[PDB]
């Protein structure tokens, strides 16, 4: 449970627990005990929904994707096939500020894939029932190209082939990061400019986002083209299970721009100015 | 007979006193240590560096007037160039240091100021420019001894030239989170009429065992004031805070030969 | 190589590396190589006073005619990538002549050497992927 | 993978060239212009495009632009001449 | 199994295998140490660079002609620019240092010379004018990595100028004793049918317990071609003689700022 | 579990294990 209240009464002695230091750096350490009276108050309730298991208990979303599924015919249209969607938590900014309290995170991450389907046109005949491929590609395995290439049948790469009409597709992927914590923030390039080079790396981005290669989902309709062109929205969910978490931050205050720490100039203002000093 | 106000720290050859001192913050609760061999990541024979390095370094004293913003440093890049520590950094790949900040300033007691000094994990900071995000140079990111200096001026600038530094912003202490909240790291605040040092015990903090020290900046040392510097007769005077800043438990691997980094 | 196709289905890895070098020239031919390894992070090693302060090994020629230089597991990560990344890069790896090879009359002046390449007990992959090289 | 759009450029000798070289990706881990040859940035908005102001061009030069897309190294190179009288 | 012709040293991080040595020469039977409590010069507290200076240096490699006479190094300051024994000794007033000195040339079994290689306690040269006696200057002493060569001629500059330097006579080993005598030394022979290696180990001797390395120089490296070099095809052939030398059982005191001396 | 690395330190003996001889097949 949470803390009880002790049935003190008044005192008159030197000392004195009203009074601290907080250049030592400790905070505050009076409990109401200390400088009132106080009754006895035996306190059940608990603070077991506070916790980071259930702080992070949610399906957040992360990212919303899109694919269709037609005749193409030009470049842009074969492109339109498919989706390639590199993996990141920073697409959104709502499971990244709850995420951003925290300097390193360690936990097995669960995804379920919400899918939804429509027309695009009207009168361009009907469609039969579709299945769907997301395919988990890590680093290093070859990126789809075109939408039916060699490197959608996945002989080793994670698969999965939802059947539209069904309930969404649901896995669990571990904890695959190369450090011993996910670093949410990385102060550090990926390597060292050195003396008199004619590399000349002075565009070499900061801190966080040269570390990061967690993979690219890509997705297909694993149908060929129906006569009625089937325009489908894919929002990729993440929720972290067996969370730790180290070294705790504030919390973003002021909007992002960016997958990095950076803030725009036109709200750089997160308050509202109060009338006076004295506005209850 | 003892009181907290007066402490002596010594590391190697060189020692801090202090009468006027705050009770000292050890960062986490941890004192820092060597690596141990249950968590070693590599296998390679490691160098210690036993009073050659765990030192204090004095580093150069910036003035804090009465429209100083604050300052900023990062706190293995700091010391890249100070006696051996700057020489065992460079000829090792590997690199893990705990830390003993020492913040000195002192007034007399007619003066009054705050000064918020903290010690940041992974101290990321925003870039000066909004053509590109995540976009900030080596040699602007890593100044070394003379650190940087706070803003309360956000001017980014339309150059990407120009915009590859860090947007040191005061008030959204450079990465976006308001100032008043940046209590939650090991902090110490210099009041000048209660103290007149800061001292902060500072392990290895990072996600891997060990890491580069030439890539990776772990602590962010961060001085605000919080409340201005205010003498009644000269109302622009200038009282210096002097950084002082000792590696500890260092431990290197990967020897080569020297790493010299871009100037430019 | 064998190791390299194998590396090419997985994605991270972590151990040390095993370099056995032959040496296929003549009985009389002697001589001294040297074999480096240099962790990355500095100036890639160009003459011998940038290998010689690595980790490195001074190799004679003889009658046990193939040494092993090991390039150790030195790493920031637990894990490095099976990509050309960055953050994960190895090392720079050279081979000078330490004196140089000698050979007497009546024997070929140019000469070769073989290199293998294998893995050490320590080396261990994870994160099952496709490969690169078919289609 | 690389493109570098002022492919074929003449221009006399010590004037300025300018040099646009981006990537097919939209994550240049590490892109840079290799040549030694002074310059300091051209701002260009947006993470992808660039631009470096090349200057004080005496003799034939072919700087190369690679670029870390998660998928090995890419090259591109440029192609500039001088002028004399 | 084992044989006296295989042998492989491993200091620090640096290896040094060997398929054809000859035995090894601890010299004056004794093994180097660290400096003993119930010895000690200094009070201060002494670095120890465990690994970072423990480890083998490679020299220039000079080459032996036919017509080549000798060759001298002064030992704790050939490795003055050498890593981080070099940063561990002008940073510190005091320093001992234990050494294994490695020479390394080799040949065919159709070659034919020797190399008597020494190493000599307090290895005090004579200088080259008859104006003035003890007077060599400082530069002309310390050369360094490359070291020196002999002469088989003793021409005296009468130039106070050009006379400030070691008048290096081989047969009179610098110091005016007979080279045939130098064998009361810790030496070994390289000999082309026999050998291709001379392995030394030198403890720290000097009179006093712990000594400037920048002002004294202990021992005196000494390869002197006892027969010459004789290729029949190629009489005018060229085999290098590389030197290879590792601090051993380091310590010094006194930490400062850096010391720079003069090069000219 | 792979193999752990022991704590060991220089050596300077005739037992050298960085000489083998692929000849043999192994």
């Amino acid at each position: 449970t949470a803390q009880s209240t002790p049935l003190t009464s008044g005192v008159n002695s030197q000392e004195v627990p009203a009074l601290t230091a907080v250049e030592t750096g400790a905070s505050g350490q009076a409990v109401p005990s200390d400088v009132i009276e106080t009754r006895h108050v035996v306190n059940y309730k608990t603070r077991s929904e506070s916790t980071l298991e259930s702080f992070f208990g949610r399906s957040a979303c992360v990212t919303i994707l899109e694919v269709e599924n037609f005749n193409a015919t030009t470049d842009a249209d074969r492109k339109k096939q498919f989706t390639t969607w590199a993996i990141t938590y920073t697409d959104t900014v709502q499971l990244r500020r709850k995420l951003e309290f925290f300097t390193y995170s360690r936990f097995d991450l669960e995804m379920t894939f919400v899918i939804t389907e429509r027309y695009y046109a009207s009168n361009t005949g009907h469609a039969r029932n579709q299945v769907y491929q997301l395919m988990y590609i890590p680093p290093g395995a070859p990126r789809p190209t075109a939408w039916d290439d060699y490197t959608w049948q996945s002989s080793s790469n994670p698969s999965v082939f939802y059947t539209y009409g069904s309930a969404p597709p649901r896995m669990s992927i571990p904890y695959v990061g190369i450090a011993n914590a996910y670093s949410h923030f990385y102060d550090g390039f990926a390597r060292v400019p050195l003396k008199d080079e004619t590399v000349d790396s002075g565009d070499t981005y900061y801190g966080l986002v040269t570390i990061n290669d967690f993979g690219t989902l890509a997705v297909r309709v694993v149908n060929e083209y129906n006569p009625a062109r089937i325009t489908s929205k894919i929002r990729v969910y993440m929720k972290p299970k067996h969370v730790r978490c180290w070294c705790p931050r504030p919390p973003r205050a002021v909007p992002y721009r960016g997958e990095g720490v950076d803030f725009k100039q036109d709200s750089i203002t997160p308050l509202t100015a109060v009338e006076n000093i004295n506005t209850f | 007979g003892y009181s907290d106000r007066v402490r002596q720290i010594t590391l190697g050859n060189s020692t801090i006193t202090t009468q006027e001192a705050a009770n000292a913050v050890v960062a986490y609760g941890e004192w820092p240590s060597y690596l141990d061999d249950k968590e070693a990541n590599p296998i390679d024979a490691p160098t210690e560096p036993d009073v050659s390095s765990n030192r204090f370094y004095t580093l150069d004293s910036v003035q804090w007037k009465s429209t100083s913003r604050g300052w900023w440093w990062k706190l293995p890049d700091a010391l890249k160039d100070m006696g051996m520590f700057g020489q065992n950094m460079y000829y090792h790949y590997l690199g893990r240091s705990g830390y003993t900040v020492h913040v000195q300033c002192n007034a007399s007691k007619f003066h009054q100021g705050a000064l918020g000094v903290f010690a940041i994990p992974e101290y990321v900071m925003a870039c000066n420019t909004e053509a590109k995000t995540s976009y900030v140079s080596y040699v602007n990111a890593n100044p070394g001894e003379k650190g940087g200096v706070f803003d309360n001026a956000y001017n980014p600038s339309a150059e990407a030239s120009e915009g590859r530094k860090f947007a040191a912003l005061d008030y959204l202490l450079g990465c976006g989170v308001l100032a008043g909240n940046a209590f939650v790291y090991p902090h110490q605040i210099i009041n000048l009429r209660t103290n007149n040092s800061a001292t902060l015990v500072l392990p290895y903090v990072n996600s891997l065992a060990i890491d580069c020290m030439a890539k990776h900046n772990n602590w962010g040392l961060v001085i605000l004031p919080l409340c201005k510097l205010d003498y009644a007769p000269n109302s622009s005077t200038e009282i210096p805070i002097t950084v002082t800043i000792a590696p500890m438990f260092t431990e290197f691997n990967g020897l080569r030969n020297i790493t010299v980094p871009a100037t430019q | 190589t064998m190791l390299g196709e194998i590396l090419n289905y997985y994605t991270h890895w972590t151990g040390s590396l095993r370099f056995t070098f032959l040496f296929c020239g003549s009985m009389m031919a002697t001589g001294k190589i040297l074999l480096s390894y240099s962790p990355p992070g500095a100036k890639p090693p160009t003459t011998r006073k940038d290998a010689m302060l690595g980790t490195h090994i001074i190799w004679d020629l003889g009658l046990q005619s193939s040494c092993t230089m090991l390039a150790p597991w030195i790493s920031n990560t637990v894990y490095r990538r099976c990509i050309k990344d960055d953050f994960t890069e190895g090392g720079y790896i050279t081979c000078f002549y330490q004196t140089r090879i000698v050979v007497p009359s009546g024997t070929p002046t140019s000469m070769f050497m073989l290199a293998f390449v294998s893995a050490c007990p320590d080396f261990s992959v994870r994160l099952l992927r496709d490969t690169n090289h078919i289609s | 993978q690389t493109s570098v759009s002022p492919s074929k450029v003449i221009l006399p000798r010590g004037g300025s060239v300018l040099v646009t070289c981006s990537t097919s990706c939209d994550q240049p881990k590490l892109l840079g212009i290799e040549t030694p040859l002074p310059k300091k940035e051209l701002l260009l908005p947006g993470n992808n495009r660039k631009v470096y102001e090349l200057s004080n061009v005496q003799e034939d030069s072919q700087p190369m632009c690679y670029s870390n897309c998660p998928d090995g190294q890419s090259t591109a190179k440029t192609f500039l001449t001088v002028y004399w009288t």
